């Protein structure tokens, strides 16, 4: 449509403006900094200015804000080797992703693909952590926008 | 499905009222006594209908029924000539009505109205069959008991019956509804009458009857 | 296309003896 | 070294060829038939599956045969035109080869095989048993 | 009482035929009648 | 329950009945509901081998020197063509006997194994093959049913395109399935069609 | 819905020739007579 | 929820009350009978096991007769005299109610149970069958 | 195809039955719409449990009679044709083997002089039939080829006009009979059958409501 | 987890502005030290009174 | 042959004196062993015959 498709690209494209950076958080009352190693916080912000290949940040930012103003939701997954530095980010394609939920409250894992595509990526609530809480396998975000009636995760867009 | 609203009783050819039938259909029949059970205020109507069937004109059936019993599996074989009283003298052409045979067996109709029933296997009941001398009908029944001791003896369907227990009355619009079947040794032509008392209540428990009239008539084809 | 045959040479040897 | 594989799966005679059996299936929960054949079918042969009650007057006998109606999955197209379970043993079954089968759903106490009309002359060929599981008390 | 040890082997002899679907030439199309 | 995985069995039974399926098809598919394969279309140049009178009985038969005027006789012009052919087509060319007995191809080597990629062939026993699988052909008399088909040879880079439009893709059907039983739709979108009558060949009894 | 199942118990082996091409013959000698 | 159990663990009759049917044991490889009583019997009943070998013309169906031999088991004290195998079903066993008997170590491909000698009178009343455990095909 | 919407009964809207025309040799297929009569009784719709019956109010006996014979598989098989054309006055027969109603799975020549031979088609057993036509009048000549065994059974010699065994259908959705008519090649123009048809609903609990009705088919040549 | 301070102020105004109510949850572990934060669905939440007020 | 036909292996030979029925005057030994196979599909091996 020509004037929906106008609001969306120039939503998506001031967002695509901004620029990234790890930084001090102003609200630091933690003496006990979560900076972990202050090598992942480096590695991180690689990342955040590098994410994974044949992608730059800025493209990223572009298809989480189109994909969050599209259906209010927003995934990704990450590549974390061994020592809580992440090695790459990939957004997620919201249509065609499903996810499952735990017994309690939540959601546990996450399905790419109908038949061949079945990587049952681990959510961040669940996933083999490290000594000081990051994690050290591949896991994802869903990112969502409230609604009323709560239903944080199984609520309408 | 026949449809009658009937008079509420307020002071404003025959009486009852005409209904068609032919020889072996089983049809269903409403009554909206709205009319006359809408303004007795009270708990709507009662499922304490009864009917009663008279006949008009009979022409006496010239073939007789007749009736039978055999064990389960064991085959039954029987006449069918001394049921047919002839006055004159003539053949006789048995034939055993294909649409009206047995449900749970086969028969084997011979030439000289001689025939073979084979119930079907662990098969335990009544079944009937209308047979067909000269044309005039005639229903046979047999019995098949699970060889213990016996089954009763079933009360030989007539011409034209109201099942058992078929009717359904909807006391909140005011509907009664029945099944009106007609045998297939129904004679065209003639007439019967279905009179029809049906009982209302009212809020505290008493009842308020109502009784209509109907005549049913036996044509051919329609 | 109609089929085509694929004659190919046969026992070619001789070009001065004739046989008996 | 085999087992006595009788207790623990059981087994009794439905269809000797000649006349049929009613085999109890309450103590079990679930169970089999076993069709095979002694002689060479002429025709496709249906025998009708029946389930019993037990009786009034003994509560250890089967009272009248009653018929067991038809359980559809997804892929059922025939439905058999009846709304009755039933068998159909092909034609072209050598007699050295047996066949297996059981309804979806069981009910009642009992439950017995008989040869449908028309194939009553070839039913006389084959033989039907069943086979249980696992007893319950 | 005796339970057998469930070996880990699943045989299968399925020939499917051979591939033959990359002499021929390859194009994506888009909505049909091309 | 049923601890064998029967979903995943059926996802892997269907991308394989497509697989065979779709091969069937570029071959012998007849016009409508299935791509025109090249093998019924009939526009290659088809070239039939002469038969050989067995003391003048002239039955078919197809012989070492027929292969290779059929495969050296292509205009080179067309460039690189590659030959197909049944499994049986070769071991029938592997075993060749001479009037005085020994071996045409290995002259003593009880198997005769050629490097095929530098040959050209490629092997795909689905291919009608002229020996009625095996046990037939390759006789005095009584084999060797006249008319077969025995192999092919083209450019099958431009002789024969295959189109895909939108490939095999699998989704819970909603509708028609309930809280307790599942229904399963699968399906793909492809086709095929020949390039140049003119760049193909057959070979014939 | 029943639905059968069948095995066969005493399964049959498949011959079958092996038929191979014969000795050469050409397509007429050269040199030869009428 | 019952299984289809006709496949894995199928079943046979071996004797109807009129004539032995030798069952093929090959394919499988455990067996056991089910024994089943349809009348009050008058004494105690005997049954000798018969198994067979492939025929000499024809290899998939029944050769003789031959009777096959018993085996102790550790503890045995009755020893039946000619060293041959035989199972005796009690007196007072009443209808509704099946044992479940199976020869130690097998023997050839069919197996048969016959109504031994001075005992085939009240044998028409009982029904054996078989049901085999795996296939090994 | 024909369609007839049957009476709904009701008490409300030359002979009574419906007519239908049909061509010898012909296999139509016909739809009757209960919809009027099995939609006011709420039920589960119609049932598989409908019965047929052809009753014949002009015949005119045939001329020529039928014949049945017997043979195995691939032996060839002889007959005759001149004792099944019982001619109460003297006239020639040009015996004909129609071309269109021809044997199925085999071939036939015809004679000079009421012969003919019918040499089945290799690997092949079960029953053939194929129409001759004595004088313009039809008959058939019913042959079964066995498979060497033992014998075969006997075919019940197709009527005049029939429905077929097993291709009746019904939608409960929409209320709808399908089934089949087909007239035999040897029907002879200007008589007329009668088919009789018991359709029988269903209530929510199981009971039945019966229907009957008729259909006048009448055997008429060229269309 | 699975959610931050700004999604719970967003969740708290909207129910806020649709029913004028607002609900939450706590989970203080032992000594007022509280551990976690839900929003209460406003629409299906039922409480039940004291005697006195 | 690696798919054809399978062999199976449990257990190797063992050899021990049979306590019971060897007096101080005979002696008696015992041994055996367990094992087997079977034949997995033959749809993997042809025979050549005459």
């Amino acid at each position: 449509h020509p004037v929906a498709f106008r609001c969306l690209d120039k939503l998506g494209l001031t967002v695509q403006s901004v620029k990234w950076d790890v930084g001090k958080d102003p609200q630091n009352t933690q003496v006990g900094d979560g900076g972990m190693s202050a090598s992942q916080r480096k590695a991180l912000q690689q990342i955040l200015q590098r994410p994974n290949p044949t992608m730059s940040g800025a493209q990223l930012r572009y298809s989480a804000a189109l994909s969050w103003a599209c259906f209010g939701r927003m995934a990704f997954k990450v590549s974390v080797m061994s020592d809580g530095s992440v090695n790459a980010i990939w957004p997620l394609g919201i249509p065609f992703l499903k996810q499952k939920f735990d017994r309690y409250g939540d959601v546990e894992s996450f399905q790419y693909g109908d038949e061949a595509g079945k990587e049952t990526i681990p959510s961040f609530t669940k996933v083999e952590k490290n000594d000081k809480g990051r994690p050290i396998k591949n896991y994802a975000f869903m990112i969502v926008k409230p609604s009323i009636n709560g239903a944080m995760n199984f609520d309408v867009q | 499905m026949y449809f009658f609203s009937v008079d509420p009783r307020n002071g404003a050819s025959c009486c009852c009222e005409s209904i068609s039938a032919r020889p072996g259909e089983v049809n269903g029949v409403m009554v909206s006594y709205a009319a006359w059970s809408a303004p007795l205020r009270g708990h709507g109507l009662t499922n304490k209908t009864t009917f009663e069937i008279d006949g008009v004109s009979v022409t006496p059936p010239k073939v007789s029924n007749a009736f039978g019993r055999t064990k389960v599996g064991v085959v039954f074989e029987g006449t069918l000539s001394d049921l047919f009283p002839n006055p004159e003298g003539e053949q006789v052409e048995y034939e055993i009505s294909e649409l009206n045979g047995p449900s749970n067996g086969v028969v084997e109709l011979g030439a000289n109205g001689a025939f073979t029933y084979t119930p079907g296997a662990l098969f335990t009941g009544v079944d009937r069959f209308w047979f067909s001398i000269n044309g005039n009908i005639g229903e046979y029944v047999i019995s098949v008991d699970p060889t213990t001791s016996e089954l009763p003896q079933p009360p030989f369907t007539t011409p034209v019956y109201v099942p058992a227990a078929r009717r359904s009355v909807d006391p909140r619009t005011h509907v009664l509804k029945f099944v009106l079947g007609v045998s297939p040794a129904a004679i065209p032509g003639d007439v019967y009458r279905l009179t029809v008392r049906q009982v209302a209540i009212d809020c505290d428990g008493n009842e308020f009857v109502h009784i209509s009239c109907y005549d049913i008539s036996i044509g051919s084809c329609g | 296309a109609a089929p085509s045959r694929l004659v190919q040479p046969g026992c070619f040897i001789c070009r001065g003896v004739a046989v008996s | 070294m085999n087992f006595n594989v009788g207790v623990d799966f059981p087994s009794f005679i439905a269809w000797d060829g000649e006349e049929s059996f009613p085999v109890k299936v309450d103590g079990f929960n679930q169970f089999g038939f076993t069709f095979k054949t002694i002689a060479a079918l002429t025709a496709a042969t249906t025998f009708n599956i029946f389930y019993h009650e037990p009786s009034d007057a003994d509560p250890c006998v089967p009272g009248p045969a009653i018929r067991v109606p038809e359980v559809p999955f997804c892929d059922t197209v025939l439905l058999s035109e009846d709304g009755l379970a039933a068998v159909t043993l092909p034609e072209t079954v050598t007699p050295d080869s047996f066949c297996a089968g059981t309804v979806p759903c069981m009910n009642g106490q009992w439950i017995s095989i008989a040869p449908a009309t028309g194939s009553e002359t070839n039913a006389a060929n084959v033989q039907i048993t069943v086979t249980m599981k696992g007893a319950t008390r | 009482f005796f339970t057998p040890q469930v070996l880990a082997l699943e045989v299968d002899c399925n020939i499917e035929c051979a591939s033959l679907l990359d002499l021929y030439g390859q194009i994506e199309v888009s909505r049909s009648t091309f | 329950e049923a601890n064998y995985d029967f979903l995943s069995f059926m996802i892997g039974a269907a991308q394989r009945s497509h697989r065979i399926n779709r091969n069937q098809a570029l071959m012998i598919g007849k016009g409508v509901n299935e791509p025109k394969g090249w093998l019924t279309e009939n526009c290659f140049p088809v070239f039939q081998t002469l038969p050989v009178d067995v003391n003048g009985t002239s039955t078919p038969a197809f012989l070492a020197q027929d292969w290779r005027r059929f495969v050296t006789s292509f205009p080179a012009e067309y460039g690189e063509a590659r030959s197909v052919m049944h499994q049986n087509v070769f071991g029938y060319l592997a075993a060749m006997v001479d009037a005085n007995g020994r071996f045409l191809f290995g002259d003593g080597d009880l198997t005769f194994t050629p490097d095929l990629v530098r040959e050209r062939i490629r092997i795909s026993n689905c291919l009608p093959d002229p020996t009625e699988g095996n046990t037939k052909g390759g006789t005095g008399q009584d084999a060797f049913a006249a008319g077969s088909f025995v192999a092919a040879q083209a450019a099958w880079k431009t002789a024969f395109y295959a189109v895909e439009k939108r490939p095999m893709f699998f989704e819970q059907y909603e509708g028609g399935s309930s809280a307790w039983c599942v229904k399963y739709q699968f399906g793909a979108e492809d086709g095929g069609f020949v390039g140049c009558c003119e760049h193909g060949r057959i070979l014939q009894i | 819905m029943v639905k059968l199942n069948c095995r066969p118990l005493c399964q049959a082996p498949t011959a079958s020739r092996l038929v191979s091409p014969p000795c050469f013959i050409c397509r007429g000698v050269a040199p030869s007579a009428p």
